[PDB]
RNA sequence: ACUGCAGGGGAGACUGGAAUUCCUGGUGUAGCGGUGGAAUGCGCAGAUAUCAGGAGGAACACCGGUGGCGAAGGCGGGUCUCUGGGCAGUAACUGACGCUGAGGAGCGAAAGCGUGGGGAGCGAACAGGAUUAGAUACCCUGGUAGUCCACGCCGUAAACGGUGGGUACUAGGUGUGGGUUUCCUUCCUUGGGAUCCGUGCCGUAGCUAACGCAUUAAGUACCCCGCCUGGGGAGUACGGCCGCAAGGCUAAAACUCAAAGGAAUUGACGGGGGCCCGCACAAGCGGCGGAGCAUGUGGAUUAAUUCGAUGCAACGCGAAGAA
């Protein structure tokens, strides 16, 4: 706000998975309190994913975001008669929650029955570089990439 | 098929573009490329990433008629006058003297009209 | 009058360099130009750029300032010729010859006008493009008169210090431009003191409605000229004079209004400025606006649809109970 930044809340690590990253997944998946039923989608559809690879699937989660993370986005400002955007460097702990939003927001309109399956294909294509959230990575870019003349103008 | 070591590179950074030549101490241009052939147009070319750029395409082109070194002749009340240097130096080429040769009149001709924007 | 001194004061003739543009060649290739963002335009028939030569016009970077000069308008690239004024000192000379000045006469930025030159750049009118409800404008690409020179006319400007000219007097403090002169004088310091004429800044007495002026008066006084008498009508009509014209100078009345004004004060306001805050925006999450239905309102209808609420701050409000 005005008066400076506001602490940011801390998440405790997960007792099936010993990692803050499936925490953080389940708190995208949460809707209208029912965080039992997010948590029995995130622990399933990654029970799902060691069932066609074997992997460890905390390490196929991390291969999935990795190509996922976003490195410049591009940010708009309204300079005289003509607005246009502006890229700037993405802050890794924005680069985490930018891309779980995309793994769990292009996974509720791709074509499958249940929410743990849909789920368990977009890990699977994003740790492959395949599907439809690593489609908007090189969206992200291109639109970053096409507007270095204006990154002299970073507010 | 020219074929000369020693170069002359002339910059000029107006309020809307850039033009990067590159000649001989004699005067012969050799290439020349600028910010419109670099891929701009409009506002965008005043732009200092469209300066680094021109200097990128003029470089690498006179690279291959055999220019190693070049003295640098700016111009013009741009903002794409020092990133276009650099961007020389970054290019393989040796920069040597840096000059300034901007035309300054002794009060001669009349300038034209204000802008009442 | 004599001796010194400072200066963009004026006039004429000759003349110097940077830059803009164009022309003629050299190299070189697809863009250049332009704006808040574009487009008209230029170019691919060799443009912009880069180098060399040539033609022409206009203004004079640095010195240049808070500064000089002139009655004001105004005045600066250099040189020669001709020429006006000012200041200080000497106190040689004339012996009130002084000041102002109705009418009058001369000078008088810029625009404009006449005849003839010149025309680089800039640029009214003009045209196209964009902006917009429209855009006869702002912004952009072009571009004619004119701006320049010679000889005449015009005679107006916020021609301003919004302050007529001469003189005498009335605390000072502190810069800067032009002189002359005394003290440590050769301690050189080009510091200090005295005096004369410019030019600014701050200040006391005094004046002023206030702001402010204040030894350069808007103070204290005397001599002469111009001018004012509520605001519009109006610096207009008619008449006259000047002018080639555009127009200038002199200058009214009927009628109409009860005000038009000058400085300062408090506030509100700004597409003025500084700092600061709010779910204001940004970063997020979930909605409304579409559908059926409930409830309130506008409208319409009705014998009656009781009345009240009507930007935020009325509309699941008075109504926490209308068969
Ligand atoms: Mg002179
Ligand atoms: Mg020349
Ligand atoms: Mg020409
Ligand atoms: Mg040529
Ligand atoms: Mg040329
Ligand atoms: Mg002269
Ligand atoms: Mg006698
Ligand atoms: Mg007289
Ligand atoms: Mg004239
Ligand atoms: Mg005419
Ligand atoms: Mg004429
Ligand atoms: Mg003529
Ligand atoms: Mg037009
Ligand atoms: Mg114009
Ligand atoms: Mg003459
Ligand atoms: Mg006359
Ligand atoms: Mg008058
Ligand atoms: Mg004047
Ligand atoms: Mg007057
Ligand atoms: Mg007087
Ligand atoms: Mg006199
Ligand atoms: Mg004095
Ligand atoms: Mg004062
Ligand atoms: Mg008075
Ligand atoms: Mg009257
Ligand atoms: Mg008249
Ligand atoms: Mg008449
Ligand atoms: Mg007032
Ligand atoms: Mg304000
Ligand atoms: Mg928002
Ligand atoms: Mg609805
Ligand atoms: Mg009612
Ligand atoms: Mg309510």
């Amino acid at each position: 706000p005005r008066k400076g930044p506001a602490p940011k809340r801390p998440l405790v690590n997960d007792p099936v998975y010993g990692s803050q990253l499936v925490t953080q997944l389940v708190n995208k998946v949460l809707l209208k309190g029912k965080k039992s039923l997010a948590e029995r989608i995130v622990y399933g559809a990654l029970e799902q994913a060691r069932d066609k690879t074997g992997t460890d699937p905390v390490i196929t989660l991390k291969r999935a975001l990795d190509n996922v993370k976003p490195a410049l986005e591009v940010r708009s400002r309204r300079v005289g008669g003509a607005t246009y955007q502006v890229p700037v460097e993405v802050r890794p702990d924005r680069s985490t929650t930018l891309a779980l939003r995309w793994l769990v927001g292009y996974s509720r309109q791709r074509r499958e029955k249940t929410m743990i399956e849909r789920l368990a294909n977009e890990i699977l294509d994003a740790s492959n570089g395949l599907g439809a959230s690593v489609k908007r990575r090189e969206d992200t870019h291109k639109m970053a990439e096409a507007n270095r003349a204006f990154a002299h103008y970073r507010w | 098929k020219k074929n000369v070591p020693h170069g002359a590179a002339h910059i000029k950074s107006t309020f809307n573009n850039t033009i990067v030549t590159i000649t001989d101490p004699q005067g012969n241009v050799i290439a020349w490329a600028s910010s419109g052939h670099v891929g701009f147009k409009g506002s965008r070319k005043s732009t200092p990433f469209a300066a680094q750029l021109a200097a990128e395409n003029a470089a690498r082109k006179a690279q291959d008629h055999g220019v190693r070194k070049v003295d640098v002749f700016v111009k013009g009340p741009g903002s794409g006058r020092e990133t276009a240097i650099r961007s020389l130096q970054a290019a393989g080429l040796e920069v040597g003297a840096i000059s300034d040769v901007t035309p300054q009149p002794h009060n001669g001709v009349r300038p034209p009209k204000r802008r009442r924007v």
